[PDB]
């Protein structure tokens, strides 16, 4: 029970330095884009991404300590999350605009090319768009998506249950230290919390709105998926 | 399958 | 700016007095269910729930001050979440059931009696069963469902003061459940702790709602059950 | 003419 012992400072490093690397696409700019080399390069760098994901997740304080069982539905369900909040926060400097990668810059024009796209990319600009409102953190940032992952599948399950509870107990003293130790008042602190943790409210959403959309999208051969990427869908169904 | 494969590997 | 100087206790007082009524369903417990008469039952409580949710609405303070078009934005959003957390908080006491109406208290079995149900009703009483575990209380259960209401929509939203209420409004609520807190005698660090564990509920609330929102618009398409005009609009405003 | 429009309207 290593992870129940780290101070906020801490878990902190600990998660900042679990980052991911933030991969570039396969985008071609010598072709124009279409509905299904769009869907194919989006697809391509998720899968990509994924792999780096699977390897943070380990480096979450607590994770290591479930079940592989455990780990895995845990990451079946909080996967295409974890992607979107990347994301977001990655668009956060780019106003109007998705970052995916370096080299995948895409506005919401460039969403049409994908049908039913363009509502997602509207979603995920606005909370881009709520993140520079408030000033997001990257340090808050990096609690809110570990929450995120041992959150979101916790209860669609019992002594390991107790296990991640305490865990998320920590990331919020955590990011109750951050605000703290950045000057906010206890008041500001109380509200602040409310208003990052209801960003996950809306990471949910866009998630079952993209899971959607892409099983669409398999469904009509637009794009092949990966084979990891076929299974972290069918867990949805 | 893969998933699970993957959390073993690293 | 009157839900702006609302005292904490006022807030409470608002929400508490706010609540709508427990309805009950049309359903006589001599005949068995199938599938379409299940989904009826459902549906046609919920349709009347709908009615009684509007007026609930209005009485949320910040919410009369919203433009018409942004009050029918957060309702269309929220709608099914509403209805869900109010399930899952009437099933609280009911272990393994989901009170939908007081004469429509149902197990998990009975779930399986709609195609694709019994993983949402599976959802639906592990987050009861949350609930429980929290020993999660009535004053929170209107803050958090009031909330639901203000926040799922908020940033589908040139008056950008509008988005800056409702996050007055928003930051209020939360200064109302950590008053609740502090008046249980919760230290600051069980505060904190608790309003996190609270707010995470709502994440789950809101995967639930998108489920259920594919599973009604499945059993409308497939004809299981015939549909309120104001439920089929309800749903057609999520695709 | 959406219902909602005319229950929030109309709302008691
Ligand atoms: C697995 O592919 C992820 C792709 C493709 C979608 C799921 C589309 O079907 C609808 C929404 C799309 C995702 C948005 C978030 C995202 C984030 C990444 O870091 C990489 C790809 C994607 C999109
Ligand atoms: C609008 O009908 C809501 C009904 C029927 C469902 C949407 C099913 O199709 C799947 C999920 C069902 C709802 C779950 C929550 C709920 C709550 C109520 O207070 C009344 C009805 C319902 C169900």
């Amino acid at each position: 029970s290593l992870a129940l012992s780290l101070t906020a400072d801490q878990m902190v490093s600990a998660l900042l330095d679990a980052e991911p690397p933030i991969l570039y696409s396969e985008y071609d700019p010598t072709r124009p884009f279409s509905e299904a080399s769009m869907m194919g390069l989006l697809t391509n760098l998720a899968d990509r991404e994924l792999v780096h994901m699977i390897n943070w997740a380990k480096r979450v304080p607590g994770f290591v300590d479930l079940t592989l069982h455990d780990q895995v539905h845990l990451l079946e369900c909080a996967w295409l999350e974890i992607l979107m909040i990347g994301l977001v926060w990655r668009s956060m400097e780019h106003p109007g605009k998705l970052l995916f990668a370096p080299n995948l810059l895409l506005d919401r024009n460039q969403g049409k090319c994908v049908e039913g796209m363009v509502e997602i990319f509207d979603m995920l600009l606005a909370t881009s768009s709520r993140f520079r409102m408030m000033n997001l953190q990257g340090e808050e940032f990096v609690c809110l998506k570990s929450i995120i992952l041992l959150n979101s599948g916790v209860y669609t399950f019992l002594e390991e249950k107790d296990h991640i509870h305490r865990v998320l107990d920590k990331i919020t003293d955590t990011l109750i230290h951050l605000m703290a130790k950045a000057g906010l008042t206890l008041q500001q602190q109380h509200q602040r919390l409310a208003q990052l943790l209801l960003i996950l409210s809306h990471i949910r959403h866009m998630s079952n709105k993209g899971m959607e959309h892409l099983y669409s999208m398999k469904c009509k051969n637009v794009v092949p998926l990966s084979d990891l990427l076929l299974e972290m869908l069918d867990a949805h169904r | 399958k893969i998933l699970h494969r993957l959390l073993q590997d690293s």
